[PDB]
């Protein structure tokens, strides 16, 4: 696709028809269905096995596989209760498909949003570990090209602040940390932040001037 | 077409490791330093 | 004259933090110029 | 001969006059380079009627498409150098407008202005060029940005500006134009509240218009 | 040797030694012969203030590490260089 | 040591190189 | 101020378009202001060509006037022209004064000094005209009018700063033109800005003869017009930088050969001593 | 290389912080369960070729609950 | 955001004002904004105008700025409160003030404004002798500048009277600009080589063409060029670009790394322009200099390729193209109210090229061979030229002497000649012993009769100054 030629390297990249790579692709989905159900005893295999989950995750294009992989990581972190997958590296595994921002097709991103949506909304969840390190998903979430998503993680953003103004110029100023925003123009969303302080209510005149 | 090698030696006298580490190189014959 | 496709790899890099070279001083407050992209920040403590 | 009179006779009664001008576009492109050397000599006795046509017709449109057209049929008409040496004065407006629009324009635009400033001699060119050069000057001093930006033609307008020399800085004859309020009495604003404060302060009702 | 309230030097010194060795100023409305007059001014708790001044004096290279004996040796090797040009340009 | 050199350093600073006498 | 005009605009065959104001009533004095606008505009060849000048783009403001009958003119014209009594009146209106206040005020006090003894001062220089002055400083006009108004007037920053630089140096040219040439009455109702670039033009320049005898003088106080407005306006560090040494610069340039400006000045002089003696 | 065996055994010595990655290179059910998996990283343990080869009120929304665990 | 922080900032508590200045300043010099420098508005201009608005309530210490400014294009922004808060200091104390006007004066050198630079600075000093030196620097007389600047050290030596460290730097560093307008390049070769300033040892070899036909002392440069070049600036890579084509030259490097050199140096140039004010400045002379002198060394890079492959096999009739490019050269100037040094520069360069094309020529002989030397004695004219009209003392006189030793005289060089010697009338007084010997014997009339009328004409003037009026009406009547 970036039209760059190809090399003699024997561990070069080729090419692959479609009824292999279709049936490459089963294969991989079977063997991941069977290795996942013996996760409480995976012992020594399991960090290779979170190790190429996230090597999919990062490169493959199939829709199917990457779907499939987000709903395993979702019943990990909502509707598991034994012990985990060494516990809080379901995080790292999340942290690999912010790399969806950039795919030329939102339908991953938007599954990633909507998850990372449905973790900041939970009351159990609130001021704990996993709030904490989703930071960078969710400020990815307020930069969103979609209306309705910003609209969502901007609504949720504004709950949760107090409504004083001082407060708020405050938090903007030394409360926040931009770093994931740095290359585009995130002043945007501190104004909007800011505009949040303000009563919306009464009418308004100019001035008799 | 030459460096006088001889006037940053004498700033030994004048963090503060990094200070006199420099005199000394120079001194030995450490160009690179 | 030439201006070949694609730029070649180091012609195209970000710029760095970069020193003060040359032994001058810097601080001067005098009509000297010199100027590199990007200077590195003094260090600092407040 | 008839092909293009009839064009342009024809384009003032049309229902779609811009179809006559689609169809020269469609000549022009054809006979390109100085293979048609028949075709020239036919053609010359038509230059500056065509020239002057076009002129009128670009001042006269509303759509950026419609001047595109014309531009491009202004700076590609069919004919040999020496031979529009006179009428250069019919090309300065195109340039300008040019030299401000989509890639292939500007690269056009530069072809063409490298070439005058390649075969001709500053006693000849620069009263040509003063009634349009400080436009021309600052269009050219838009295209010298760094990497990301098409380094074709930043490095195509640093070679032009060396190529001009000592005249690339002496070509102002105003001092500098600056913008300036009629009035210093204040704007028209309303007021707002601060949900944390006592008083109103005044909003401009200027800002998104 | 004369003694001065900081310094001092021998009879025959066109410099000095100081002891530690081995109006408004800086205000840009003040008046002397040789430049205009400025038409702002007629014709012719110590620790917060040392931390305000702190703090304005930030990323100030040479005055904040400050907050002084010149000796002149690139003057005078100037002096040693132009003299040593003139001897030898004299020979020819 | 130290001081020795700094003085020195001095004198010599202030006898431009053994070029003048001040103790005259 | 006390005139009015209608402002024709000309479309040149190349696009350009042009600005004339028609004065029907024209001043008695119309030729000699051209004659000084010609000499100067002679003068500019030389500061073109000349380097401590053209390195810092000195010249002088002169626009182009064209008499279509004794009576009638027509003047090259910019559109974004203020006068100094217009910046005046305009804070006056915002500020709820009356523009006549400071007047009124001298001649009710030198009237009422007047009526009482007028000497036993040091030999002229009046000591209550200089209570007068500082009295109408403290109570009407301070020093911070015309500044006040042009930074009002812009509201980035960058086109201030750049006007203020043009201004000075404008301000250097015209006071060179007016000290040299003797020209004495110079209202504020007589300077003209522009405020779309920091342009100056002098109005109504005439130089000033003796009655008594042919010869140029002006017997005033001032050597020329530098009131505590438009120092205040420049500004200190300006006017050290720039003011003073423009002046300089345009009288090195044009006394280089000191024939030079002998040979450009005879004709003027002999023009202005054939009016005198008619 | 053998990085989270170093965390391992940090871990069960009795640091159950995060060390950084400079520090390696120079109870419940579940905490019950872990430390006992986490007995038995081992250096050569099925790794024999690897062995011989080597302030601020209000708020906000990420901020920690209650912090105060700093690593060796 | 500009409309938005001035309302916001006036709700803050006096009480907790410095906990927010403090944290803007925190967050105005973080590393990650260094993703966003080459946007039109970015966040760091944004926060500079909005702090900027409400100065007075909200401060931020100006080197801060100063730094920002230079970086992120907000020059104008940092001038309004540094001017502001020289007319009008928040603080009470000498230190506050001394730093501000330090900032400021930083700006005002790196924007090209001298007049500004100068007036601030004689508003400031102590010395009158910094204050005259300061306004003959103004004025462009360098001499006076000079002898002013070590007068005032050679009283500050007495001890007497108090000063700053400010004037006492700024008397070293403005005696040696005053050294290099005034060509005194080889005391400063001594000088830099003695203080171990670099760039300044590189401008003073630079200046000496037959300094780098050596392999050894090409190969100590080389290594020169190498230390300054951690910290690249335009100039720097001119240099290289410079050490590059003599290494083709000499059949030590391949075409392509040439490109790829000058390729490096025209995107620096590129990011540097992108860095100034949209409206053209005094700053943007120097960078459209060095774009001209960017092409000129492709140009130079074709010449000495074409060279090579034409007279390895000795064949002439390949001077043409040589000609063709040499006067098209000939029609690219600076103009003449131009900073001098510009025009050192190019002098420079033009004599460098000319050496390259004299060495590969000479050799081969055992008139087209001789084209070089007539090129360096029109550019030496033409400098002369401009240093007269710049009342440079002696700088005129002393580059028209170093033309006689020339050998292939011929026509055009005998007609430049003539041209030199017309020009050496400078009409100035105490030259009458120098035109009475000229007067006695000087060359042949024979050559053209315009040139014996003219020199007639110029005779009777001279004879006319010293009080010959009839030896002059007969001369000019001749």
């Amino acid at each position: 696709a970036s039209g760059l030629r190809p090399q003699a390297d024997p561990n070069a990249p080729t090419e692959m028809k479609a009824y292999d790579l279709e049936i490459q692709t089963n294969l991989i989905l079977k063997a991941i269905e069977v290795t996942a159900m013996r996760m409480e005893i995976l012992g020594d295999n399991r960090r290779p096995f979170l190790s190429v989950l996230a090597t999919i995750v990062e490169k493959s294009l199939h829709i199917p596989l990457c779907e499939k992989i987000l709903e395993m990581v979702e019943g990990w972190v909502f509707r598991s209760e034994g012990t985990w997958p060494t516990l809080k590296e379901k995080t790292a595994v999340l942290h690999k498909m912010i790399s969806f921002e950039h795919r030329t097709d939102p339908t991953m991103l938007h599954k990633f949003l909507n998850l990372v949506l449905r973790i900041y909304e939970d009351p159990k969840i609130t001021r704990t570990e996993l709030t904490v390190r989703m930071e960078h998903a969710f400020l990815i979430g307020t930069r969103a090209q979609d209306v309705e998503m910003r609209n969502k993680f901007m609504s949720i953003f504004d709950k949760c602040l107090s409504k004083t103004a001082s407060a708020r110029l405050a938090y903007v100023i030394l409360g926040q940390n931009w770093d994931t925003l740095a290359d585009s123009y995130w002043l945007a969303q501190a104004s909007q932040l800011l505009l949040g302080a303000v009563d919306m209510n009464p009418t308004i005149q100019l001035h008799q001037d | 077409l030459k460096m006088n090698f001889d006037l940053e030696i004498r700033k030994r006298y004048a963090s503060n490791i990094e200070s006199r580490m420099l005199p000394f190189c120079y001194e030995a014959g450490l160009s690179s330093g | 004259l030439p201006i070949p496709k694609v730029l070649h790899d180091k012609a195209i890099q970000m710029p760095q933090p970069v020193p003060n070279i040359g032994g001058a001083g810097s601080g001067r407050p005098t009509y000297t110029s010199g100027q590199p992209a990007l200077p590195k920040t003094p260090a600092f403590q407040l | 001969v008839d092909i293009v009179t009839k064009s342009i006779e024809l384009s003032t009664k049309a229902e779609e006059p811009m179809n006559y001008f689609l169809l020269l576009r469609s000549l022009f492109r054809s006979i390109g380079g100085g293979k048609f050397e028949h075709l020239y000599k036919q053609i010359l006795p038509l230059l500056e009627m065509l020239l002057d046509v076009l002129n009128n017709l670009l001042m006269a449109a509303r759509k950026p498409a419609e001047r595109d057209l014309y531009v491009e049929l202004c700076l590609t008409v069919p004919a040999r150098l020496s031979n529009l040496l006179p009428h250069l004065s019919f090309l300065m407006r195109p340039l300008v407008v040019a030299l401000r629009a989509g890639t292939e324009l500007v690269g056009q635009g530069l072809r063409t202005l490298e070439l005058c400033v390649d075969n001709l001699t500053a006693d000849y060119l620069d009263p040509i060029m003063a009634p349009v050069i400080d436009e021309l000057m600052t269009a050219l001093f838009d295209h010298l940005k760094p990497h990301p930006y098409s380094h074709f033609h930043a490095h195509t307008t640093l070679r032009i500006l060396g190529k001009l020399g000592g005249r690339n800085r002496k070509f102002m004859t105003e001092a500098l134009p600056v913008t300036f309020q009629q009035y210093v009495d204040d704007r028209a604003s309303f007021d707002l509240r601060l949900i944390g404060s006592k008083r109103d302060r005044a909003f401009p009702a200027h800002l998104g218009i | 040797v004369h003694l001065y309230q900081n310094h001092f030097r021998f009879d025959q010194q066109e410099g000095m030694f100081q002891y530690k060795s081995p109006t408004v100023p800086f205000s840009i409305h003040n008046h002397n012969p040789y430049i205009t007059p400025s038409p702002y001014v007629p014709y012719p708790d110590e620790a917060l203030a040392a931390e305000q001044e702190r703090y304005m004096l930030t990323l100030d290279e040479r005055l904040s590490s400050k907050l002084w004996e010149p000796r002149f040796e690139r003057f005078k090797l100037i002096e040693n260089i132009k003299q040593e040009h003139a001897e030898k340009k004299e020979q020819e | 040591q130290y001081q020795l050199a700094r003085l020195h350093e001095q004198l010599q600073a202030a006898t431009n190189g053994g070029r003048t006498n001040i103790f005259k | 101020i006390g005139a009015s005009h209608r402002r024709l605009r000309i479309r040149g065959h190349d696009g350009s378009v042009h600005a004339f104001a028609v004065q029907h009533p024209a001043a008695r004095h119309c030729r000699r202001e051209e004659r000084v606008l010609q000499l100067f505009r002679q003068l500019n060849q030389t500061l073109a060509n000349k380097k401590e000048s053209r390195r810092r783009d000195l010249q002088f403001t002169l626009p182009l006037m064209v008499p279509l009958a004794p009576h009638i003119r027509i003047v090259q014209e910019d559109t974004s022209y203020i006068t100094l009594q217009s910046v005046y009146e305009d804070h006056c209106r915002r500020h709820g004064m009356n523009k006549d206040e400071p007047i009124l005020f001298t001649m009710e006090k030198l009237r009422g000094l007047m009526d009482a003894k007028a000497l036993q001062k040091p030999e002229q220089a009046v000591t209550a005209k200089l209570e007068v002055y500082r009295a109408i400083q403290e109570k009407f006009v301070d020093h911070t009018i015309v500044l006040e108004y042009f930074q009002g007037a812009y509201p980035n920053f960058a086109d201030f700063w750049l006007f203020r630089r043009r201004f000075s140096y404008q301000l250097a040219a015209l006071t060179f033109m007016t000290y040299t040439m003797h020209i004495d009455k110079r209202y504020p109702h007589k300077m003209n800005i522009a405020r779309g670039s920091g342009n100056i033009w002098g109005s109504e320049a005439v130089s000033y003869m003796a009655p008594s005898r042919p010869l140029f003088q002006n017997t005033e106080p001032v050597p020329f017009r530098l009131t505590p407005n438009l120092q205040t306006l420049m500004g200190p560090l300006a006017t050290e930088g720039i003011f003073a040494a423009s002046v300089m610069a345009i009288a090195r340039c044009l006394t280089e050969p000191e024939q030079h400006l002998e040979h450009a000045l005879t004709l003027f002089v002999r023009d202005e001593m054939m009016f005198w003696f008619t | 290389a053998n990085w989270f065996e170093l965390c391992q055994m940090m871990y069960v010595s009795g640091e159950t912080g995060e060390p950084s990655l400079e520090t390696t290179g120079i109870m419940t059910k579940e905490e019950y369960v872990t430390w006992s998996e986490f007995r038995q990283a081992s250096f050569t343990y099925r790794k024999g070729k690897r062995f011989r080869e080597w302030l601020t009120g209000g708020g906000g929304l990420f901020d920690p609950p209650n912090e105060g665990r700093t690593p060796v | 955001w500009v409309a938005l922080f001035p309302m916001f900032w006036s709700a803050v508590p006096k009480e907790d004002r410095p906990d927010l200045e403090r944290g803007l300043v925190t967050l105005l010099t973080k590393d990650y904004h260094s993703r966003q420098m080459d946007k039109r508005p970015n966040v760091v201009q944004s926060l500079m105008a909005g702090a900027v608005k409400t100065w007075p309530h909200c401060k931020i210490p100006p080197h801060v700025l100063k730094f920002e400014a230079k970086t992120y294009d907000a020059w104008y922004t940092a001038l309004h409160q540094l001017e502001n808060a020289a007319i009008k200091p928040e603080i009470d104390s000498a230190a506050v003030r001394e730093s501000n006007l330090d900032a400021l004066v930083d700006l005002y050198s790196t924007l090209g404004e001298d007049d500004l630079f100068y007036g601030t600075w004689r508003r400031r000093c102590q010395f009158v002798e910094t204050n005259a030196g300061l306004s003959y620097e103004q004025h462009g007389m360098w001499e006076k500048a000079q002898r002013m600047y070590e007068s005032a050290q050679i009283k500050a030596r007495t001890g007497v009277i108090p000063f700053s460290e400010a004037e006492y730097m700024l008397w070293e560093d403005h005696w040696v600009l005053c050294a290099q307008k005034l060509q005194q390049w080889e005391i400063l070769q001594d000088f830099a080589k003695h203080e171990n300033f670099q760039d300044l040892l590189l401008e003073c070899a630079w200046r000496n063409t037959e300094y780098w036909q050596n392999q050894e002392n090409r190969d100590q440069l080389d290594t020169v060029i190498k230390g300054v070049m951690d910290a690249p600036t335009p100039r720097r890579y001119f240099f290289q670009a410079f050490m590059s084509l003599l290494k083709l030259h000499n059949k030590q490097e391949t075409p392509q790394d040439f490109n790829r050199v000058v390729d490096e140096a025209i995107q620096l140039s590129i990011r540097k322009w992108h860095q100034l004010p949209k409206r053209l400045t005094a700053a943007h002379v120097p960078l459209l200099q060095n774009f001209q002198q960017l092409v000129e060394l492709h140009d130079a890079s074709v010449i000495c390729q074409s060279l090579a492959q034409t007279n390895a096999s000795n064949l002439d009739v390949k001077s043409g193209e040589l000609k063709l490019l040499l006067g098209s050269w000939r029609d690219r100037l600076p103009n003449m109210w131009d900073d001098i040094v510009a025009w050192q520069d190019l002098v420079t360069w033009r004599q460098h090229v000319f050496g390259l094309i004299n060495a590969t020529y000479l050799q081969l002989i055992p008139s087209f061979a001789y084209r070089g030397y007539h090129e360096t004695a029109w550019i030496i004219n033409r400098f002369a030229h401009v240093a007269r009209k710049h009342a440079l003392p002696e700088v005129c006189i002393s580059q028209l002497s170093r033309i006689y030793t020339l050998p292939n005289i011929e026509i055009q060089e005998a007609f430049l000649k003539l041209r030199e010697q017309a020009k050496c009338h400078y009409q100035n007084p105490d030259e009458l012993t120098s035109g009475l010997d000229v007067i006695n014997n000087t060359n042949l009339n024979y050559f053209s009769a315009p040139q014996k009328a003219e020199f007639y004409t110029l005779k009777g003037m001279f004879l006319e100054k010293l009080g010959q009026k009839e030896e002059a009406d007969t001369a000019f009547g001749t």
